[PDB]
RNA sequence: GAACGAGACUCAAAUAUAUUAAAUAGAUAUCUUCAGGAUUAUGGUGCUGAAGCUUAUGUAUAUGUAAGUGGAGCCGUACCUGUUGGUUUGUCCCAUUAUAAGGACACUAGCUUCUUAAAUGGACAAAUUGCGUCUAGCAAUAAUGAGAUUGAGCAAUAACAGGUCUGUGAUGCCCUUAGAUGUCCUGGGCUGCACGCGCGCUACAAUGAAAGUAUCAACGUGUAUUUCCUAGACCGAGAGGUCCGGGUAAACCGCUGAACCACUUUCAUGCUUGGGAUUGUGAACUGAAACUGUUCACGAUGAACUUGGAAUUCCCAGUAAGUGUGAGUCAUUAACUCGCAUUGAUUACGUCCCUGCCCUUUGUACACACCGCCCG
């Protein structure tokens, strides 16, 4: 039976909640297409069920262990970004402050004027490979 | 050589002693014409010929 | 239309190899007013095809 | 006997088309279960003429790269689709696919003379040997186009047409070219 | 041993076919000499041959075994 | 020494062709480091005969 | 233009419509299950388990990614 | 497919028409067996070449 | 094959092949080497482990 | 009598293991924990406190289980399966530390099919209604493991202004060396990128994709101032860490028990978990030392691509193509090439159109040879 939410909505984007959860819940930006099996088993929803339910009564509890990754049983390397090192807070950011300190990331290149972040300002292909013929 | 290495490489590395000799043959002793060699590894002592045109050479 | 088909003899591969390895038709009515068409596909003795048309002859028999 | 394929039979099936049978020892002196002969059908001119219509559509679903070098798996998939056929009407593939390749072959002329300065010149008669050895070819066609982004899967889309090639226009999978370059052919003589 | 999958499985339904050419040859039964390839010359299902295909030598020059990689300019 | 640089036992150079001193063309598959071209005519005589 | 709009969705609000179906089906299949509207293949996993009655339905066999459905008719 | 036996065979061919007339008759595997000593076949697998003509020989 | 290998690609191969065969024994100690060097001659270096 | 080239020969492998035959590989029998078949045969026997489980637990884990409990089980034997290990000159031994020989006995109580090529073994077609001409009735598919296992190595005459002086202690002459081009002392570069071009890899998915679950390779490589193949524990999400073992190799990895393919579930064909380009942080590895980078995983990002214009490649059978693995250089890094196995089709079974190459006949005013010569 489909008859209760057909959508839903989270922080920072409205959750297209029509695939099963196993393949929809990763449509948050800062989650794997496996990191959402890693915490929603963790989060004690049924991985089976489609996301017409799993609302509210759910989603309860899947908010506030993104902000709280490391009191929720996560060990830090199978987190996103551990190793700031700047607080040395080994965090998670998630579709608003995945963007927010990206810049400010390489405003320290720019800082620093190492050339990783030149690249990152000249345009480039992101690694150090050849540019005879990449280039573009 | 005091190592146990194999046959794989025992019929190189003292295989090519015979090469890395045909030349030096060739090269030192080039006064006499220098034909050919035969060698036979025997136990506790090895001896290898050399055929010549000038053999008191 | 289904008019029948059996054949005589597979030659050289005319048409500029195309392999069109013409055949002296014969029918299955008469014997003798039985004539040349220039087929595609390789033939053996024996094989009973049924032919549309019956007019063309293909003149051209190398 | 050795009949019962995996299912049904392999007997009481024989069309005569006049004067068109003659075709091939297909099955009846050749009875089988399944189609996996190993390797050796590309020896001399014609070996597959003494070679029924049933082996060759069983290989012949190996193309694009992916999906060649897979026969048993191919012959999975239209062993499953053969009781798609027992659900159409309840009718066996034999008499389905030998009365598809009746129609489903390009009946006796096509078009090419195409190494002269045109090409229109065209074949008087096609070799029953060469109608079916495409015949299995076109509607392998119309599987991977049925088959190919959204419409509905591999197992049962080839067995989609083959009654439906038992005779003529349906749609385009495959009866259209069959019939488009026939009326070509007699545009062109 | 040997092989992958299908070429065992091909090579067992060759056992019991090797075998009973050479196990009813010698005490069980006569008539199980030409009626053990009436069955098997109206079939013969590969099954007394020893079969001389195998993978032949890839050659210098490419990568197939008779295929070798070109369309450098002509 | 002092300014005695490159402990060369990492890559091939330079612990490189005894024979011949060909710096980019060894070979190694038994350990012999004879520049392979020269190789190529030293075959005979070490065994290495072409059987095919 | 099948692009289905279509959330991935159970709905029993048209299983007393699921059976309207069987006469006079005959090949029913997750992928002719396109013949219904909103058409789904990862709950139609689902949609069609309690389809084996044994008794105006009918079935061959259950395969990955293969599943073929048919009336036990007369 | 040569349709006669190509290549040299005449140093056996034509030597036993006086001197090896009899000492071998119309059977193949025979003349098989006489080949390997009336002359010393050095490499021997061309024995059979040197000795399956006499099929066509005595035939014609 | 070629050195400076510029032009018209192709290889060469070296095949060399050590065959060896086997010969059990159950006998006293000395009995062997009393055949020490016959038949000695290049190509063959004999082994025999007395254990 | 010409002679070389080509044939012929040489290798792999198909092929008879008849013969020679075993650290290995083994078929075979024998023996090693009733191996469930009281659903092939059978006994002490079962509702009568038995197996099982409860309590206190006896090294401040033997845990039997009698007692609690339980309602019926514990115990006998086997044709078949399933076994440590031992029967390759044996069953007892003589002898010997023990094996072999010595005896009886089988009087072979593990042999030569496979693994292993040692040597031999193996295609010639007699016959094809037409005086194809008293010479090729090649319709004998047959016959046959085989019409070659058929793939390869060698490769003449003639030369090119083919490539290499940066394969070398092959080298002329040239050049520079007390102001070195050498030799290198350090680092950078050969990896610089608006672009053109080349061979490739990965994919553009529902024959698929995803997590499990079934299970088979072959070619071979394998450490010795050792730095290699690797077993088996330990510690690790993993990368990788500790401590020991085998294999100088048919012995150990290793039944080299590889990968698609097989089955089941999860995704429904959404530019989506198809695809992984890009990119941040951490965790590591070798190299004294790692940055337009030396590689390797973990979370995260999810670019183009929905099959590719003009054109243009490779190939006729275990081939193409799919899928792996070995080896090469290798401290570390393979998308590369040299091998190898595995899956295994289509479509010819042929012509000279296309583009080349040969043969002559023929034209020529060309002969650094039609990229010619050459006219106003």
């Amino acid at each position: 039976p489909e008859k209760f939410q057909h959508i839903l909505r989270i922080m920072n984007t409205n959750i297209d909640g029509k695939r099963k959860v196993g393949i929809a819940m990763t449509a948050i930006k800062g989650v794997g297409r496996r990191y959402s099996n890693i915490v929603l088993k963790k989060a004690d929803v049924d991985l089976t069920k489609r996301a017409g339910e799993c609302t509210e009564e759910e989603v309860d509890k899947v908010v506030t262990i993104i902000s709280n990754p490391l009191q929720y049983k996560v060990p830090n390397w199978f987190l996103n970004r551990q190793k700031d090192i700047i607080d040395g807070k080994y965090w998670q950011l998630t579709s608003s402050n995945l963007d927010s300190k990206l810049r400010d990331d390489l405003e320290r290149l720019k800082k620093i004027r190492s050339h990783r972040g030149l690249r990152h300002y000249w345009g480039l292909r992101v690694r150090g490979q050849h540019t005879k013929t990449t280039g573009r | 050589a005091n190592l146990p290495i194999s046959k794989k490489r025992k019929f190189v590395s003292d295989g090519i002693f015979k090469a890395e000799l045909n030349e030096f043959l060739t090269r030192e002793l080039a006064e006499d014409g220098y034909s050919g060699v035969e060698v036979r590894v025997t136990p506790s002592r090895t001896e290898i010929i050399i055929m010549a045109t000038k053999t008191q050479q | 239309p289904v008019v029948w088909a059996r054949v005589m003899k597979v030659l050289g591969r005319t048409g500029s190899q195309g392999q069109c390895t013409q055949v002296k038709v014969e029918f299955l009515g008469e014997q003798n007013r039985q004539i040349i068409r220039n087929v595609k596909g390789p033939v053996r003795e024996g094989d009973i095809l049924t032919l549309l048309e019956s007019e063309r002859e293909a003149r051209r028999l190398r | 006997e050795i009949k019962l394929f995996g299912r049904w039979a392999c007997d009481d099936i024989s069309i005569s088309d006049i004067s068109l049978q003659d075709y091939i020892a297909v099955k009846e002196k050749f009875a089988r279960y399944l189609p996996h002969s190993a390797g050796r059908y590309a020896a001399k001119r014609f070996r597959k003429a003494q070679c029924p219509i049933v082996e060759r559509l069983t290989s012949g679903l190996m193309m694009k790269g992916r999906s060649n070098g897979k026969k048993l798996l191919a012959c999975r998939i239209v062993k499953h689709a053969f009781e798609i056929i027992h659900l159409l009407t309840s009718e066996n593939p034999l008499q389905v696919t030998v009365n598809a390749i009746v129609n489903s072959g390009p009946r006796e002329d096509s078009t090419r003379i195409g190494r002269a300065g045109t090409v229109r010149r065209q074949a008087v008669d096609v070799s029953p040997l060469r109608r079916v050895n495409q015949a299995i070819w076109l509607i392998c066609t119309g599987a991977r186009e049925a088959a190919f982004r959204n419409i509905k899967t591999v197992a049962e889309c080839l067995a989609d047409e083959l009654i439906n090639a038992a005779k003529g226009s349906s749609n385009s999978y495959a009866i259209k070219k069959k019939d488009e370059l026939e009326r070509v052919a007699k545009s062109n003589r | 041993s040997g092989g992958g999958h299908v070429a065992q499985i091909y090579a067992i339904r060759q056992a019991i076919s090797k075998a009973l050419v050479a196990f009813y040859q010698k005490y069980v039964d006569e008539a199980s000499k030409k009626e053990i390839k009436d069955i098997l010359v109206q079939y013969d299902r590969t099954l007394l041959v020893g079969d001389p295909r195998r993978c032949e030598p890839k050659k210098f020059g490419g990568p197939g075994a008779r295929a070798r990689y070109q369309k450098s300019y002509r | 020494t002092l300014w005695y640089s490159h402990p060369r036992k990492y890559g091939q150079g330079s612990r490189c062709c005894r024979a011949c001193s060909n710096r980019h063309g060894l070979i190694r598959k038994y350990g012999l480091n004879i520049c392979r071209q020269c190789f190529r005519e030293y075959a005979n005589d070490i065994g290495f005969k072409k059987l095919d | 233009r099948d692009k289905l709009n279509n959330q991935v969705l159970f709905d029993k609000a048209t299983y007393e419509k699921l059976y309207k179906e069987v006469p006079a089906y005959k090949l029913i299949t997750p992928s002719v299950v396109s013949e219904r509207l909103k058409i789904r293949g990862s709950l139609a996993k689902r949609a069609l388990i309690e389809l084996r009655e044994k008794g105006l339905i009918k079935q061959v066999v259950q395969h990955h990614s293969q599943v073929i459905y048919t009336r036990a008719t007369k | 497919m040569g349709r006669v036996r190509t290549k040299t065979v005449k140093k056996a061919a034509k030597v036993i028409i006086e001197k090896y007339y009899t000492r071998l008759t119309l059977d193949f595997h025979t003349n098989k067996r006489i080949c390997e000593e009336v002359a010393i076949i050095p490499t021997k697998p061309l024995r059979n070449k040197i000795a399956g003509y006499v099929t066509h020989l005595m035939g014609r | 094959k070629t050195p400076c290998g510029e032009g018209s690609k192709t290889w060469d191969r070296f095949q060399m092949r050590i065959h060896k065969r086997i010969i059990d024994l159950h006998s006293p100690s000395e009995i062997v080497k009393k055949i020490t060097s016959i038949n000695i001659e290049p190509g063959v270096e004999v082994e025999v482990t007395i254990a």
